[PDB]
């Protein structure tokens, strides 16, 4: 059970700072008329 | 050129033939979570006891249901709102008594709708869109909220949460109007006239629209073949529509105007939405319908029973037969 | 360019009439606090608990020490007089300033004075509005330490002997406890912030958030935005909107979900109880007639197999049983007398139960939050007769629907904002439709 | 039908006499027990003990009588248990316990008569629903 | 030059005349009492 | 459009609401009186809160029958005479 | 140019209101219906027929008012004025229920009425008759629900009595006496009445989302002209996103504003055939399977069985006061009730 509460935490940590730090990468900028 | 701006761009891309996205990234693995543990459970979950008094209720194919009776059964009664993962029981079998498979599919399907409504405004920055679509589908959103999340925070059990059945959600909504009489609540009346509403203004669209077709076929081909997909034109005659729906009533309850007209289409029903979504989520705090109980009284002091009585006397047949034997005291305060 | 059902937009970069907008406004929120505050007092009867009158404002003034002594009783209603005329008066000067800077002032500020003036898009100029108002945030939450270390105390429903008005000597600093509330699961028996319990934790905490936001207003007046922030963020007035529409959004349901379970900032005494609570108190009341007729409460088998008035949590507590079984996370000083450290002592239940405690448990029992919405109190199945709703319903569906408008609020402004800025929020250029310059799906 | 001296017309005490509430006294019992009472008695029960109602034939058989006025305005001032052997002012509404039920403390003597006359009249116009329960709603 | 008797004014009277008098009448009947 | 005078420039006429400050309230008093004085009561045959039922009656007079039905609540009516 | 022709003539004058051939039995019943239910739910009550008050004069409010139904004694009178139950007198007539029958039959025809407005304007404007053709599911519904149900009762007692509060009741008895929402053919209407709501938004708010700049300004209604010939929204934009966030996405208009008629036309017929079903109670109460299952295993326990205890409080604990002429007397020892409520 630790085992797969310990994975969960990873999996799951992976998955939130994914989407932290790619809205974080200019993501106003990806647009298709005028990029900052 | 870089490993993460690669990605990036992938995650992002406009040429995805499903769009992926941010949200996309905590949309997907949540929406396969929930998907695959509610397959699994209804067909082959064992019975769950849902009121917490140790009598379970069959909810899964296997054991006895139908596509119409079966469920996922919400979570133990004993639970209460305590979080329960996978990993608090003692073991699987644990789990699967009080429930376990409930909370898992409701938060992460809450979640990842929750993304899927992010997801629809990133791709509408992505394309050049106006962004509201997502505002939308809010009321749908908001509905799904409130029963399975709102309703037990307010009632202090996710065993009162809706159950992921056809016929749970039966249940469900016969003791809703037992315990806060919903049909005599004005949200809940607003949010029959949003979806009643709705189909009307659908089906009043869709026939205006399909009576004013300009002839571009034969009899013996569809008319749908008079439209080509990005043809510039329009491909009915909006003057027309509004000259016979101008008529029918009067000129000034009729749209001129296709932009104000599909704006309508858009508000009437998510305004009702956002409405009866709000009445479940008020009405989890016990703020509950119109009571009108023997309010009609005569010079004596008699009671005339109105129509509001007779409710009465079918939400009280609900209200002493729901959950036969959870109850050992007199008041069903939650 | 807006219709006239849009105007207010009209006033974006008009920085004086828009000062103007915001002052008169505020005068209105200052103008019914005083005029709802006066108008409870009027309606007010102190032989009455509070919860049987439709009160909302005069239980935030008793909480915090005004107007009451021990048990709630309230000895002085002078107090919630000149909170409401206070309010009232100051309405007017705000008015004042409001419809002075929406219609004859100037239009533009910036011209006038480089010090009030602002340009959206100034960066700096905006982190110094923030900064201030941080201060003025962080001032504000030692106010309310104030009052409870020199000015009188707070009212504290677990204070031994019913409840009274206490003076917080010694309040919690470690940061372990404050931030610990932080952290803890928002789910049953943890409960966030929520749960905070014990006033010590709730000045303490406050000590803390007036110097977090002391020091981070200066930090914003003294700074710029970083790189990383400049590129993340939608620089723009609107954008700024709907930034503060989602933060109220999410404090609004918050707010409500305090009130419907937090019997410390919201004493039952004053609210009615919680539901949790009122829900127990039924399951005491039989407990107590029950045992009083000579029932042995502790071995009595229910119809279910699980005992008819006490069972076992599934952690093991003994806990009330029947449907209340869910709500066995309620604390409240009515009832943790009985507690030992397995839960609810059957010793204690069988010898120690006081006639207060009999008294709270059927009142609380008989004025739990379920109620009409034209205020016949009860079940929804029950006779007209009673006119009550609980000022906790009344606050938490208030406050869920405004929580949730303004998360549509925050949706509908946060995407506006990002189109506006890229420069399509009125629609696609026939001649430059990205789509049609992508390649096709399939 | 109507609000008739007969049916206003209620014992006074055991010995049999009666008296004969005005429509005024009985309105003003309705709404004082509304006030005081229907949080626990609504409609004649006890909804913080059910085993005990306001049906006349209940109070008539309780120890001391309290199917008349005056057994009900002694109640209201010293109430016991059913057989009268102990007092429980202390966990009842009274005017011997106001100063734990501050309703009661400004309950003058003729709105215990009106309390008590709401009481006596109510079975005779409302019948088995008046402390009958949900059954009869 | 504008008639003044349409169908139309026969419309809109055929519903508002009885209107005002049904809201007369819903009126005086909230001083009803038993 | 159509010719008919535009509602509009009607209500903003001061012929109009010449006529309509009278014909509107004499309405509004008409509707009053029928049910002050009693007449809407006899006119549907709308029971008076005293006439629901007769004194000790705890009886509604139901319709019981198809074509003595008539005859039924004229008796139920004279049960309270 | 004989009267015939000079009548047609004048019935089709382009005027604020239209009137037509049909205008002449429209008009009528519409106005008759509609001031029958505003005359019942002022003034009239339900005292004689359902032991009910339902008008404002007897205190009753917009919610609890309603023109109920005839006593179940009425049979499927059409109760008439002149007929041999109401024998002419206006009085008597109100308080047998002739009101409900003024109202359902003057409505059918004023229903009528406005299908055959749909089809003459359609013809005089030179439209494709496809409203006319959407009308048919109200239609439908009305009639089943109003007309065939109660015919195939007892009574006209038993069909829906005009009020809010009365239907919401006639929903209440529908469940626990023909658990109509175990019926496919009332879930196919669910699905068409839901899915029509969600067709009405998720296309309004496609359009107002994908609209073309047509104009400077920020609000973008000003920027439509009815004449133009040029869409003003991009089907094209509005496929790819729907394609790219669903997976699927409308390609036509066309076909997309048919469907838009089809879904909600049909949901709204499959119900009415499921409603004409229970005119004779020939309902989808049960599943024998589980039935024999529960009989015989104590231990088993679907939402399928709660839900039946449910119906059988609700048909014990309405059934007196809901049918008074049954004169049922279930005392107080035979009523189902669960554990203390
Ligand atoms: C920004 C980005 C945000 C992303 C972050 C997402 C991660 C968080 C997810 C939150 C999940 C919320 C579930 C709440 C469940 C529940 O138990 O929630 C209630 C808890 C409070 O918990 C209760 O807290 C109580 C504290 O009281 C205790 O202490 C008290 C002290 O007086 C009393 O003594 C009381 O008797 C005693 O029990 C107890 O612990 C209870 O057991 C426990 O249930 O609320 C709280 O944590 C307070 C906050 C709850 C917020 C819930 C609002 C949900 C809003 C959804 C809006 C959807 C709109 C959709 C738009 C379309
Ligand atoms: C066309 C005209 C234009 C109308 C447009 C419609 C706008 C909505 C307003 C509806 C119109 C009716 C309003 C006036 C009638 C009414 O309401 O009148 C009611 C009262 C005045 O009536 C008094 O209402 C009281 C209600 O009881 C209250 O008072 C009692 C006193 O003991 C008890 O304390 C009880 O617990 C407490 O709840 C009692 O019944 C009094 O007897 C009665 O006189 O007005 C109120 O309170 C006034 C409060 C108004 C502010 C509303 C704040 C509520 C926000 C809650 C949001 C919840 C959202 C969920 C929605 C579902
Ligand atoms: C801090 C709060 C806040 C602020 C400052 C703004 C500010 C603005 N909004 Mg936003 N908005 C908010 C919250 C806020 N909004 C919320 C919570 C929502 C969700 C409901 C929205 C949804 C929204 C939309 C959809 C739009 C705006 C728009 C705008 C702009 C013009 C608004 C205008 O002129 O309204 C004018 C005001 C009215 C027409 C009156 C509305 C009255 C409401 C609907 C009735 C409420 C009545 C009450 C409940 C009961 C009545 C009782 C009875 C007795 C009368 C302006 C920049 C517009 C925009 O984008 O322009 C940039 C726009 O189109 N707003
Ligand atoms: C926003 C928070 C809030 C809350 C929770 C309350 C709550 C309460 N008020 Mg206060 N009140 C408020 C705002 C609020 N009010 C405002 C803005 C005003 C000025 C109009 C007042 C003026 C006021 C008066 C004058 C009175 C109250 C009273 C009451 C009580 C009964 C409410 C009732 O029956 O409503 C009935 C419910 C409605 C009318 C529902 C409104 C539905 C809206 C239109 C939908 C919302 C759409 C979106 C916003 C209750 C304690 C009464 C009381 O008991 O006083 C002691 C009383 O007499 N209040
Ligand atoms: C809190 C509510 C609120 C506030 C504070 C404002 C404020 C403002 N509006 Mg918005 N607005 C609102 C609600 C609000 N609006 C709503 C609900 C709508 C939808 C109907 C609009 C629609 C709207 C439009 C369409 C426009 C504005 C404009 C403006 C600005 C200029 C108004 C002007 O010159 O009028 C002049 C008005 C008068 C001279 C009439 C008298 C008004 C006074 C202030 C009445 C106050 C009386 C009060 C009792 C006095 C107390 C005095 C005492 C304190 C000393 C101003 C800042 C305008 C703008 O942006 O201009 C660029 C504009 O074009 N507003
Ligand atoms: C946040 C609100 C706010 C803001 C930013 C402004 C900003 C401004 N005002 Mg406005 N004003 C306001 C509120 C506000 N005012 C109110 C409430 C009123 C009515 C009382 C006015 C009445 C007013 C007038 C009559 C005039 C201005 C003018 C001006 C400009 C020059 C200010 C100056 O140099 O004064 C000098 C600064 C001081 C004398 C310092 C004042 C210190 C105050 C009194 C104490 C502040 C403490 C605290 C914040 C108050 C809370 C106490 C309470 C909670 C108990 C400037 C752009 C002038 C202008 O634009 O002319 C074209 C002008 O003529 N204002
Ligand atoms: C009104 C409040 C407020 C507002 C609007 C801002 C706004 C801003 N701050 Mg300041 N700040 C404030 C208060 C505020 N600040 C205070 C009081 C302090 C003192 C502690 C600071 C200290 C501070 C620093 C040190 C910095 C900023 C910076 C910034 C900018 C970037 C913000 C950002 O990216 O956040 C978005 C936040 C993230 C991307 C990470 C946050 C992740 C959290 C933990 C998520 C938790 C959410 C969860 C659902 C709720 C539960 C909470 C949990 C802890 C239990 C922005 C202009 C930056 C800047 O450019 O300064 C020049 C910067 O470096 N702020
Ligand atoms: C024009 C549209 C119209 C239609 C379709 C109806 C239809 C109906 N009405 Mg309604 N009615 C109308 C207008 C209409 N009415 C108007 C304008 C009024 C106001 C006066 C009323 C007042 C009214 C009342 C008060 C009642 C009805 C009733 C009825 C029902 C029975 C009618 C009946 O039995 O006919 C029978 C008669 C005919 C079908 C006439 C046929 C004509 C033939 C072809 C010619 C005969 C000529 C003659 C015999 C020869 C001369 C004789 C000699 C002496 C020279 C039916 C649903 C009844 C109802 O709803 O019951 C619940 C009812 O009680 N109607
Ligand atoms: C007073 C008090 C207390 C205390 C308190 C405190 C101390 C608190 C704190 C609080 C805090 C500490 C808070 C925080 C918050 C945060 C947040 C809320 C965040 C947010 C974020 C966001 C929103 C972001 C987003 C994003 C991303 C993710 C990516 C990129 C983009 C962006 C940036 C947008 C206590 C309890 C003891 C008691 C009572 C009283
Ligand atoms: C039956 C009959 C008949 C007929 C009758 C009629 C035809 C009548 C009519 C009637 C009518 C014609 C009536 C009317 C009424 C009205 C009403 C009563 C109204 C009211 C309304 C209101 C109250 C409104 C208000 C409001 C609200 C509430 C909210 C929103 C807004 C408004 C403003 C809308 C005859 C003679 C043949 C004979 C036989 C029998
Ligand atoms: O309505 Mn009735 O109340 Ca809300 O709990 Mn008490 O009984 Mn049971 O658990 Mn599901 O259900
Ligand atoms: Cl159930
Ligand atoms: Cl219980
Ligand atoms: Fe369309």
């Amino acid at each position: 059970m630790e085992t797969l509460k310990i994975t969960v935490y990873i999996v799951v940590t992976f998955f939130v700072l994914l989407f932290v730090f790619g809205f974080l990468s200019g993501d106003p900028a990806r647009n298709p008329k005028r990029k900052d | 050129a870089n490993l993460w701006e690669r990605f990036c761009n992938w995650v992002t891309s406009t040429d995805n033939r499903l769009y992926v996205g941010w949200f996309g990234v905590i949309m997907i693995p949540t929406l396969l979570a929930a998907t695959i543990c509610f397959v699994i459970a209804f067909i082959a979950a064992p019975p769950v006891d849902i009121d917490g008094i140790r009598e379970p209720v069959s909810g899964s194919l296997l054991y006895g249901n139908n596509i119409i009776t079966g469920a996922v059964v919400p979570s133990s009664n004993a639970i209460g709102l305590h979080f329960y993962p996978i990993w608090e029981a003692a073991s699987l079998d644990e789990w699967l008594y009080n429930g376990g498979p409930y909370q898992l599919i409701i938060f992460h399907f809450l979640l990842g709708a929750s993304c899927y409504m992010g997801r629809q405004w990133e791709l509408s920055y992505r394309l050049g869109m106006r962004p509201w679509i997502c505002v939308a589908y809010s009321a749908p959103l908001a509905s799904a909220f409130a029963v399975f999340l709102i309703y037990p925070i307010g009632q202090g059990s996710f065993s009162d949460g809706m159950p992921l059945g056809i016929s749970g959600t039966f249940n469900f909504m016969i003791v809703f109007q037992a315990e806060h009489n919903i049909l005599m609540h004005p949200f809940h009346q607003l949010g029959v006239a949003g979806v009643f509403g709705g189909a009307l203004f659908c089906a009043m669209h869709g026939s205006l629209v399909t009576s004013s077709l300009i002839r571009e076929t034969t009899e013996t081909e569809s008319a749908n073949y008079g439209y080509k997909f990005g043809q510039e034109e329009e491909t009915y005659n909006i003057v027309a529509a509004h000259g016979y729906f101008g008529r029918l009533i009067f000129q000034y309850a009729s749209f001129n105007n296709s932009r104000s007209l599909h704006f309508f289409l858009a508000a009437w029903p998510v305004v009702g939405v956002w409405f009866t979504a709000l009445g479940i989520s008020t009405m989890a705090f016990n703020l509950n319908g119109f009571n009108f109980n023997h309010s009609v009284i005569d010079a004596k002091g008699n009671v005339i029973n109105t129509w509001a009585d007779i409710i009465n006397r079918a939400n009280l047949g609900m209200e002493v037969m729901h959950e036969r034997n959870a109850h050992n005291f007199p008041l069903d305060l939650a | 360019g807006f219709a006239w059902w849009a105007g207010n937009a009209r006033l974006i970069n008009l920085s004086g009439k828009l000062l103007g907008a915001h002052v008169a406004h505020a005068g209105l929120i200052v103008f019914w606090a005083g005029a709802m505050t006066l108008f409870e007092l009027a309606h007010f009867i102190p032989e009455k608990p509070m919860y049987e009158q439709g009160l909302i404002l005069i239980p935030h003034i008793a909480t915090l020490g005004w107007g009451v002594g021990p048990g709630g009783e309230v000895v002085d209603t002078f107090p919630f007089f000149v909170v409401g005329v206070v309010h009232l008066i100051s309405s007017a000067v705000l008015g004042f300033g409001g419809v002075y800077h929406a219609i004859r002032g100037p239009e533009t500020l910036e011209e006038y004075s480089s010090f009030f003036g602002y340009d959206w898009k100034d960066k700096n100029k905006m982190t110094t509005i923030l900064g201030f108002h941080l201060i003025v945030l962080g001032i504000g939450a030692l106010l309310l330490v104030a009052k409870a270390m020199f000015f009188g105390g707070l009212y504290d429903t677990w204070a031994p002997g019913g409840g009274d008005v206490r003076v917080i000597t010694n309040p919690t600093l470690d940061p372990r406890v404050i931030f610990g509330y932080l952290l803890k699961s928002p789910f049953g028996g943890e409960g966030w912030i929520v749960s905070v319990n014990n006033l010590e934790d709730v000045v303490g905490g406050h000590i803390w958030i007036g110097l977090i936001c002391i020091a981070g207003g200066i930090w914003h007046i003294l700074t710029t935005p970083f790189g990383w922030a400049r590129r993340a963020f939608i620089w723009s007035g609107e954008a700024y909107l709907s930034y503060s529409l989602g933060a109220l959004s999410m404090m609004g349901f918050i707010a409500t979900c305090f009130v419907w379970f937090n019997n410390t900032v919201y004493p039952s005494e004053f609210y009615g109880p919680t539901g949790p609570e009122a829900s127990q108190a039924q399951a005491m009341t039989f407990l107590i007639r029950d045992q009083k007729l000579g029932a042995n409460v502790g071995s009595a088998q229910g119809p279910t197999g699980l005992g008819k008035y006490l069972m076992r949590s599934p952690t093991g507590e003994i806990i009330f049983g029947g449907e209340t079984m869910r709500f066995w996370d309620f604390r409240g000083p009515w009832l943790e007398p009985l507690r030992g450290p397995n839960g609810l002592d059957l010793n204690k239940i069988k010898n120690d139960i006081q006639p207060w405690q009999e008294r709270r448990a059927a009142e609380y029992m008989t004025h739990a939050p379920l109620g009409s919405l034209n205020s016949v109190g009860g079940v929804a199945t029950e006779i007209n007769s009673v006119n009550f709703v609980s000022p906790r319903s009344w606050l938490a569906t208030s406050h869920f629907v405004l929580a949730f408008f303004f998360l549509v609020g925050h949706l509908w402004h946060a995407g506006r904002a990002r189109a506006a800025a890229a420069g399509f929020e009125k629609g696609i250029d026939r001649e430059s439709e990205p789509v049609l310059s992508m390649p096709s799906l399939d | 039908a109507e609000l008739t001296p007969e049916v206003l017309t209620v014992p006074l005490n055991s010995e049999g006499k009666t008296i004969t509430l005005t429509e005024k006294q009985y309105l003003e019992g309705k709404r004082l027990f509304q006030y005081a009472c229907a949080s626990c008695h609504v409609g004649g029960i006890t909804k913080t003990n059910p085993s005990l109602d306001l049906r006349t034939e209940t109070l008539a058989l309780a120890t001391p009588p309290r199917d008349n006025i005056e057994g009900l305005v002694d109640y209201m001032k010293n109430p016991t248990t059913y057989d009268g052997e102990q007092e429980i002012a202390e966990v009842h509404p009274s005017l011997r316990s106001a100063d734990i039920f501050p309703k009661m403390r400004n309950l003058t003597e003729k709105d215990l008569v009106a309390i008590a006359g709401h009481i006596l009249v109510e079975p005779k116009i409302l019948g088995d629903k008046w402390g009958g329960g949900k059954v009869y709603y | 030059s504008y008639p003044i008797f349409t169908v139309r004014w026969v419309a809109v009277h055929t519903l508002a005349v009885p209107t005002i008098f049904f809201l007369g009448a819903i009126a005086a009947m909230q001083f009803i009492q038993r | 459009t159509t010719g008919e005078r535009p509602f509009s420039d009607i209500i903003t006429s001061v012929r109009y609401w010449v006529i309509h400050s009278i014909t509107i309230p004499a309405l509004f008093i008409a509707g009053w009186l029928f049910v002050s004085t009693g007449l809407a009561y006899d006119v549907f045959g709308t029971p008076r809160p005293d006439s629901y039922y007769a004194q000790e009656q705890r009886s509604i007079p139901l319709v019981t029958d198809r074509f003595e039905a008539k005859q039924q609540v004229e008796t139920f009516l004279e049960q309270l005479k | 140019r004989g009267w015939f022709d000079i009548l047609d003539d004048w019935l089709k004058r382009d005027r604020f209101v239209f009137v037509g051939w049909s205008g002449i039995l429209l008009f009528p019943c519409a106005y008759l219906a509609l001031g029958g239910w505003l005359t019942g739910t002022t003034f009239v009550t339900s005292w004689y027929t359902h032991g009910l008050a339902s008008s404002y004069l007897e205190g009753c409010n917009f919610l609890t008012v309603a023109v109920s139904t005839p006593a179940n004694s009425m049979g499927h009178s059409l109760l008439l004025l002149w007929g041999p139950e109401a024998q002419g007198d206006f009085t008597r007539w109100c308080q047998l229920g002739g009101l409900w029958t003024f109202i359902a039959l003057h409505g059918a025809f004023g229903l009528i009425g406005f299908m055959l407005r749909q089809f003459e304007i359609a013809r005089l404007v030179g439209v494709r008759p496809y409203n006319a053709i959407a009308f048919s599911a109200p239609i439908a519904v009305f009639v089943s629900v109003f007309l065939i149900y109660p015919l195939g009762q007892s009574s006209w007692f038993f069909a829906p009595s005009f009020g809010v509060a009365a239907i919401f009741r006639f929903l209440l008895f529908f469940q626990g006496f023909h658990n109509w929402t175990l019926n496919p053919f009332h879930m196919m209407g669910v699905a068409g009445v839901l899915g029509g709501a969600l067709l009405c938004a998720i296309h309004g708010a496609t359009v107002e989302n994908t609209l073309f700049q047509d104009g400077e300004g920020a609000s973008t209604f000003r920027a439509f002209n009815p004449t133009q010939a040029e869409e003003t929204y991009s089907m094209v934009t509005a496929n790819r996103f729907w394609s790219q966030i669903f997976g699927i996405a409308f390609s036509n208009k066309r076909w997309l504003h048919f469907f838009m008629l089809f879904v909600p036309v049909t949901g709204l017929w499959m119900s009415a055939i499921g409603v004409v079903g229970l005119a004779l109670n020939l309902r989808s109460y049960d599943f024998i399977s589980q039935e024999i299952r529960a009989a015989e295993d104590p231990e088993f326990e679907t939402f399928y069985t709660k839900n039946l205890l449910l119906n059988e409080g609700i048909r014990a604990w309405m059934a007196p006061q809901d049918q008074p002429h049954e004169n049922f007397v279930f005392p107080e020892e035979v009523l189902p009730r669960g554990n203390a409520l």
